[PDB]
C-alpha cells in the first residue's frame, strides 16, 4: 500500500512534447492529469480524500507552474545537459517512507533525498549537471521536502480511509480451461485460466488428486479493465498421462471453497 | 536502451459463441513509449478499441492494456498486432481459444 505519482515527458523536438500524468494507490489509479483544461481529473468519488476544495486548489495552482516551468527548463537546459531530441522524461513520487526518482532515457538518472536532488554515480557528468540546475532555488527544494514528508502521508492514509469500501472488496474468481497452442510431440499443454479476482493474491495448481504438479507454469498476473486481475498457469503432459488432472485455485474471496476444474469431457475427449 | 514490448492477449470470461465478453491485450517491458496497438478480427481492425493510461514499472519500462467488447463466433479469428521502432515487422499475437 503505498500512494505515488506518474509523471512521462516526451520530448520529441524542441517544438513538440506529450505530457502525462497520473496518482496511484499502488495498482489502482485514483488520479489523472487533464493536459488540455490543466486541471486534476478524480477517478473516483473518494480520490478528493480528506481533503477540501480549498486545498485542492492550491495543490492544481502548484502542478499547473511547475508543469511550465519543467518542459521550459529541459528545454532551456537540453545542449548543456547533453539531451538530444527526441528523449524521455519519467518520474515518480510518493510515499509507502517517502521517494522521488527521475530517468532519462528509461535509465535512472536523479533522486531527491532530504533537501536535494543527488545524482545517480552512474549516470555520471549529465546528472550532476542537472543536480546543479535543479538545485538552483534552495526554497522550491524545501517545498518538494514539505510536499514528500507531510502533504504525502497526510494524503495516504485520507485516502485509504475514504477508498476502504473498494480497496477491501472481495471479488470471487472464475476459471476454465484449454489446450495450450505449442506443445512438444507426444506432448500437450493444459491451460487452467482464472479471471475476475480481486485481490490480487491468488493460488493456482494443476493437481492430480491432492497431489500438486509441480510442472505447474504460473503465468503474469494480468489486469482486467474492470479492474480485477487474469492469470493462466499451464502444465506440460505426455498425450498418455492427462488423466484424473485437475486446476485447483485459492483465492481469499472463496472462503476455503476453492474451485477446481476437471481435464474431462471434450477436452480429453471421452 | 530500447526494449521491445512483451504482448499478451486474453478474454476476461471463457469463450462462448454469441456470448458478449471482452478481448484484452496487454503490451509491456516497453521503451520508448511510443506505440501503435490494433485488436484484429479475421485480420481486420477493429474500431473505437479502448485503453488504459500509460503507465510505467519500477524499471521504467512502459506498460498499457488495450480491451473491446467482442461477441465470438465459430468461424471468428481475432489477435493483436503491435508496432514499435524495436520490430522490424509487426508482431501479431493471436487469442487462443479452444
Ligand atoms: C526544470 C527541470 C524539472 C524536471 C523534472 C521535474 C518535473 C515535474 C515533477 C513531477 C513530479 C510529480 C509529483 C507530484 C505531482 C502532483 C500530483 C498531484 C497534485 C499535485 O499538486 C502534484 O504536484
Amino acid at each position: 500500500l503505498s500512494f505515488h505519482v506518474i509523471w512521462i515527458a516526451s520530448f520529441y523536438n524542441h517544438s513538440w512534447k506529450q505530457n502525462l500524468v497520473s496518482g496511484w494507490l499502488s495498482d489502482l489509479q485514483t488520479h489523472t492529469w487533464d493536459s488540455n483544461s490543466s486541471t486534476i481529473v478524480f477517478l473516483w468519488p473518494w480520490s478528493r480524500g480528506n481533503f477540501s476544495n480549498e486545498e485542492w486548489k492550491e495543490l492544481e495552482t502548484l502542478f499547473r507552474i511547475r508543469t511550465i516551468r519543467s518542459f521550459e527548463g529541459i528545454r532551456r537546459y537540453a545542449h548543456e545537459l547533453q539531451f538530444e531530441y527526441p528523449f524521455e522524461i519519467q518520474v515518480t513520487g510518493g510515499c509507502e517512507g517517502s521517494f522521488l526518482q527521475l530517468a532519462y532515457q528509461g535509465s535512472d538518472f536523479v533522486s531527491f533525498q532530504n533537501n536535494s536532488w543527488l545524482p545517480y554515480p552512474v549516470a555520471g557528468n549529465m546528472a550532476k549537471h542537472f543536480c546543479k540546475v535543479l538545485n538552483q532555488n534552495q526554497h522550491e527544494n524545501d517545498i518538494t521536502h514539505n510536499l514528500l514528508s507531510d502533504t504525502c502521508p497526510r494524503f495516504i492514509l485520507g485516502l485509504l480511509d475514504a477508498g476502504k469500501a473498494h480497496l477491501q472488496r472481495q471479488v470471487k474468481p472464475e476459471a476454465w480451461l484449454s489446450h495450450g497452442p505449442s506443445p512438444g510431440p507426444g506432448h500437450l499443454q493444459l491451460v487452467c485460466h482464472v479471471s475476475g479476482f480481486y485481490p490480487k493474491p491468488v493460488w493456482v495448481m494443476w493437481m492430480r488428486g491432492e497431489q500438486e504438479q509441480q510442472g505447474t507454469q504460473r503465468g503474469d498476473i494480468l489486469p482486467s479493465a474492470d479492474g480485477t486481475w487474469y492469470l493462466r498457469a499451464t502444465l506440460e503432459v505426455a498425450a498418455g498421462e492427462a488423466a484424473d488432472l485437475s486446476c485447483r485455485v485459492k483465492h481469499s474471496s472463496l472462503e476455503g471453497q476453492d474451485i477446481v476444474l476437471y481435464w474431462e469431457g471434450s477436452l480429453v475427449p471421452r | 536502451i530500447q526494449r521491445t514490448p512483451k504482448i499478451q492477449v486474453y478474454s476476461r470470461h471463457p469463450a462462448e459463441n454469441g456470448k458478449s465478453n471482452f478481448l484484452n491485450c496487454y503490451v509491456s517491458g516497453f521503451h520508448p513509449s511510443d506505440i501503435e496497438v490494433d485488436l484484429l478480427k479475421n485480420g481486420e481492425r477493429i474500431e473505437k478499441v479502448e485503453h488504459s493510461d500509460l503507465s510505467f514499472s519500477k524499471d521504467w519500462s512502459f506498460y498499457l492494456l488495450y480491451y473491446t467488447e467482442f461477441t465470438p463466433t465459430e468461424k471468428d479469428e481475432y489477435a493483436c498486432r503491435v508496432n514499435h521502432v524495436t520490430l522490424s515487422q509487426p508482431k501479431i499475437v493471436k487469442w487462443d481459444r479452444d
